[PDB]
RNA sequence: CCCGGCGAGGGGAGUGAAAAAGAACCUGAAACCGUGUACGUACAAGCAGUGGGAGCACGCUUAGGCGUGUGACUGCGUACC
RNA sequence: AGGACCGAACCGACUAAUGUUGAAAAAUUAGCGGAUGACUUGUGGCUGGGGGUGAAAGGCCAAUCAAACCGGGAGAUAGCU
RNA sequence: ACACAGGUGGUCAGGUAGAGAAUACCAAGGCGCUUGAGAGAACUCGGGUGAAGGAACUAGGCAAAAUGGUGCCGUAACUUC
RNA sequence: AAUUCCUUGUCGGGUAAGUUCCGACCUGCACGAAUGGCGUAAUGAUGGCCAGGCUGUCUCCACCCGAGACUCAGUGAAAU
RNA sequence: CGAUGUCGGCUCAUCACAUCCUGGGGCUGAAGUAGGUCCCAAGGGUAUGGCUGUUCGCCAUUUAAAGUGGUACGCGAGCUGGGUUUAGAACGUCGUGAGACAGUUCGGUCCCUAUCUGCCGUGGGCGCUGGAGAACUGAGGGGGGCUGCUCCUAGUACGAGAGGACCGGAGUGGACGCAUCACUGGUGUUCGGGUUGUCAUGCCAAUGGCACUGCCCGGUAGCUAAAUGCGGAAGAGAUAAGUGCUGAAAGCAUCUAAGCACGAAACUUGCCCCGAGAUGAGUUCUCCCUGACCCUUUAAGGGUCCUGAAGGAACGUUGAAGACGACGACGUUGAUAGGCCGGGUGUGUAAGCGCAGCGAUGCGUUGAGCUAACCGGUACUAAUGAACCGUGAGGCUUAACCU
């Protein structure tokens, strides 16, 4: 359960440490985000020298939120960080190669299958 | 709303509602039967009434349980000595209540709340 | 096609075998006795009028326990009529079980919501409140304008005000029939029915085919 | 906040047209002591439903 | 009531194991894909339990890739397929909320014994 | 003298020309508020009247005829300075 | 040592809420500042209205101040309502 | 103007915790603040708690939250040192 | 510029976005040297801007504790 | 001018259509895709922030779109007081000056207990022409009406390729709204634990009081969203724009004049809800009352005694019902409430004793002790014999049967 003006986590090697969105997307007014979405963010906080730069706006998808998310016999997997990993603009698809932390089956798709390949643990 | 609530206010917090019927049950208990008002009568039998069943077993850790509640050894002492053995073998209901009309100052709905058992 | 007598015995899950938990609502169907066929010839429309159950027979009376001696049949615990569907045909002393209800997958239950008592605007209208800080005083809660500058000058009707939230005839629709338990006169329902425990209600089918 | 004309007194009637109030209906007569208190409150006497219940 | 938990009694699992909160446990968990029921495990501290007889419940945290993983489990849901008590824990308080950010040295539970 | 709290206040009884002179005392207007009678009044829109007028009640009476009170319905009609 | 520091009393009155037919013709509540000094306070004393006094703001001079209050001219005057 | 949350100068200084006339609980001592009795809607007053988010709110982080003790370690720009 | 009309001047900073601020630029409508000028540590319930912390400020409110509101009894205003 | 407060915001709006998304056409300088334009269509929908008091605008990034106006530039007896617009103060500027500047800057009291209309609720009266109790009927009125994306059809039609459809279907969203607490949570100052200071219980032990619930950690019921069910229709009818059919007037032609069709989120519906004060008070089913008499102004009249039904009301216990009312359930025949019993729940191994240890403490007894609203029971208490109300067969007029 993600809104805009919150800090989230870089879950990969994409560069950056520190981000923060600014628009949630896929439809209008909707308020909050979770997993497996597609989130516009800036990036406050960069390495020296990474792929990424600080104040860089991209997209990212969400992978993992301190709210947690259900299973169908109602179980909820709840983490302690809310951790997104970087996309794409327009191919709309990573831009690290090394994915930082666990992930869940929410994740998993046609459209995620390269980052739960690069993943080091899927819940 | 309050549904499927229990307990009444009393215009009262808490803390008054508490060392009030720590007040009343002292005060029944030494004379069996006193004059209060309906809204007081009805609840303070959710208060003496298990205090009667707590009083159908003389554990010296009861003895240290009816002080806590009322730290008052006297009816301490005349729970246990009397009114365990007295309602033995009631299962519950070891009061009565007589709703005896109205307050003179305020008009307000008096009633008599009794033992069973008291004469 | 009729509907059907329940009762809001409660909300709890099944699990399937596959791991999904569906939260369903227990309502028990018992004997809906019918009492009353209205018809064309009397009254001008098909309908049966049913009762289920019993009450306290120092309860019922006498012009209620006649109508059910003119049936025949016992004295329920309240009087419901559905109106029939054509061919849909019903003898009087005919009790129905829930086993009408073993080939619907969608059906709609009709219940008296509970009693919210008298609602605020903002929680019956889901209206805003104002700021809690930033100078507000005593309008924290307050819907604020009602109408306008005279030139419709009054208040008008149907306007979202105060007042009692609740405690009326709604109707969920679509649900889903998970298991009708036609042994013990139960009934395995997904969705949350309106009402609280232990209210009447009532279960016709889907009505949207 | 105030009235922009007077009240007629036939409303203050119309106003006051409920607020009329109620007697009592019947009163419970003792069946020992014979005399008549309130349904369901005891006597002036300590009698409720004939018996004594309270010594006063 | 009398037929709510006539509808729960026949869903229960038989095969529960008793435990306490703070004992490390394990838990198999179902997992399938295409038609690939692989059983994948998952392991942890137990810091809360929910009992509600059918509608019972549990919480499992563990420390995953250096992040904290919790995953509460429905007690007698099917998808779970086995819950093994790894080690008992000696704990004193019912629900383990402090251990959610206790990491480390903190993290620590001496093991019961009695 | 009776009620009442030994009250308050009243009711007798007496006084006096008179107490509808009783001391909150000549006379008691209006506003205001009663209590009773009458008639109207619970599908009906507006300075509240007026004009017409059903009925009821009611006085003379010759209940004819009318007075009186009420105003069913209806025409007209937006206070005053 | 200090128009030194923190901070009670004390002395303020900064912010916010309340209150606004108020508990109150300015206060309460919560925080606020100063708090050995250009401090604060008791008892007196003095300065009088075109005058006083004023770390000045027309500020203050008995709930009254760009000219105090009271009495007198005085039934000021009013091409106005 | 009130049996009015205001104002009013001096004196007296128990115990425990505590640097303290801070507080906090008490003693001595004095009270229970002149309508109650219920009910436990909205709303308002005063409060407490809050998932995820952390100022985006807003004119404005107003208000709230938060910080806070002692001992020790440590401490920049600049400085009129 | 507490002074700049034009003017959200231009450039730079900052922000994702900055009519604010900060630093330049001087084209100073209409700076200016004791009605002082330009600085300045310290100071400030001083103005503005930025961050961290912090949180019902907000998203989006939810619940509970008291005080009223409401019922009854006694009392019993107001403005208009 | 004996007072009509205005900028902007906020909270609530509502209307228009001169239509932003959505819907339907027509033409194209419309291959398709994408458009252009005009017509029909107002049912629904129709951003957030940076900036600045703003409005506006600029910008960032969304949407399917980020419609335009009317409403005292809607909305202060609803809020905000930043802008404007009092007194304080300063600069620029002007004026000798006092002073002033749609020059700027700093600071700067937002009263109103609702009589009426109104509106949301909830009642009482009376009526509906014997009384009563239910079932309704459904006049009317209200709710509701959004859309994305993905896939299929199919990389097909189209197209040189690039690109890429119609139509038809599926799946999943967003936004909204309803139901709701099974789940996830929150709360849960009535349950349990922890802990500080102090006071008290003769004292220890053990408690309690007070310290924001003293400070915590938890947490039942309920209440709750962030939790999770469902909704938006389909269909029908008449249509708008528009497309036609046949077809004269007018030997042709012509959608029109006769006749016939099609046609949109608009309309009527269809869905939900209200609903006989629908005075036009409707319908159905049930139940109850079958006395004597006088009186005169005979009258749909006055009274007396007899009778008091169905039932209703009142009373008590009460509710997941509730401001109060109203509504529901129960009142001994009785589970209505309370207690009780069993449970469950949460809390977490009481106290007492034993043990170890100088002791703090730890171990044993001991998942102990306890447990709010809960589950199942239990009449143990409190739900009284009454009494009350409401009566005694129900006007006229026809007709239509039957006598
Ligand atoms: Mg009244």
């Amino acid at each position: 359960m993600i809104q805009e003006q919150t800090m989230l986590n870089v879950a990969d090697n994409s560069g950056a440490r520190r981000v923060m969105c600014i628009k949630v997307l896929g439809g209008s007014h909707r308020r909050y985000a979770g997993v497996g979405d597609i989130i516009k963010i800036t990036i406050k906080e960069a390495i020296p020298r990474g792929k990424v730069k600080k104040g860089d706006v991209l997209k990212a998808v969400v992978v993992r939120t301190k709210k947690g998310v259900r299973r169908p016999d109602g179980s909820v997997i709840r983490f302690d960080g809310n951790a997104c990993v970087l996309l794409n603009n327009n191919s709309e698809q990573p831009i690290g190669t090394r994915i930082f932390g666990p992930v869940t089956r929410e994740l998993r798709s046609e459209k995620f299958m390269k980052i739960i390949s690069l993943a080091p643990e899927v819940l | 709303m309050r549904h499927r609530k229990s307990g009444r206010q009393l215009n009262r917090n808490s803390s008054h509602r508490q060392a009030m019927f720590r007040n009343m049950a002292g005060s029944l208990v030494r004379h069996e039967i006193i004059k209060t008002t309906l809204p007081k009568a009805k609840e303070l039998r959710r208060v003496v009434e298990p205090l009667i069943t707590l009083a159908k077993t003389d554990s010296v850790a009861n003895r240290r349980l009816a002080f806590a509640r009322t730290r008052d050894n006297e009816i301490v002492a005349k729970l246990f000595n009397e009114l365990g053995p007295r309602f033995a073998s009631r299962a519950g209901g070891y009061t009565r209540i007589l709703k005896c009309g109205f307050r003179a100052g305020d008009n307000a709905p008096m009633a008599y709340i009794e033992l069973v058992d008291r004469s | 096609m009729i509907g059907l007598v329940g009762k809001k015995v409660g909300m709890t899950r099944i699990f399937t075998e596959d791991g999904v938990s569906i939260p369903v609502t227990v309502i028990e169907v018992e004997a809906n006795r019918v009492t009353q066929v209205k018809d064309l010839a009397n009254d001008g429309y098909r309908a049966i009028q049913v009762t289920t159950g019993a009450k306290k027979a120092n309860r019922v009376t006498k012009p209620e326990a006649g109508h059910f001696a003119k049936a025949g049949v016992e004295a329920g615990r309240g009087l419901w009529e559905f109106r029939l569907a054509e061919g849909e045909e019903f003898t009087v002393g005919q009790s129905i079980s829930v086993e009408l209800f073993a080939d619907v997958k969608k059906v709609d239950v009709t219940g008296t919501s509970k009693g919210k008592g008298f609602a605020g605007t903002v929680k019956r209208w889901n209206f805003r409140t104002q700021d809690a800080t930033h100078g507000n005083s005593l309008s924290h809660r307050v819907p604020g304008s009602i109408g306008q500058n005279q030139t419709p000058g009054k208040v008008f009707k149907g306007k979202k005000m105060a007042g009692q939230m609740g405690n009326e005839r709604v109707t969920v629709q679509s649900l889903d029939v998970v298991r009708v338990d036609a042994e013990r006169n139960l009934l395995l329902v997904k969705g949350a029915v309106p009402g609280a425990t232990g209210s009447d209600l009532i279960v016709k089918p889907a009505v949207k085919a | 906040a105030v009235q922009q004309n007077k009240p007629t007194r036939s409303k203050r009637g119309m106003r006051r047209s409920h607020d009329a109030l109620t007697a009592v209906t019947s009163l419970s007569v003792d069946k020992t002591s014979g005399e008549k208190h309130l349904r369901h409150h005891i006597t002036a006497d300590g009698y409720y439903r004939g018996r004594k219940v309270i010594a006063k | 009531s009398n037929i709510i938990k006539q509808l729960e009694q026949e869903q229960m699992k038989q095969d529960v194991p008793s435990f306490r909160p703070g004992d490390t446990v394990e838990v198999k968990v179902w997992v399938v894909e295409g038609s690939k029921k692989r059983l994948q495990a998952f392991e942890g501290v137990v810091i809360a339990i929910r009992n509600r007889g059918l509608h019972s419940a549990f919480t499992v945290r563990k420390i995953s890739n250096g992040e904290g993983v919790e995953r509460v489990f429905q007690t007698h849901s099917p998808v779970v397929d086995s819950i093994s008590v790894k080690r008992r824990g000696a704990v004193r308080k019912a629900k383990l909320y402090y251990l959610r950010e206790r990491t480390g040295k903190a993290a620590r539970i001496k093991e019961r014994l009695n």
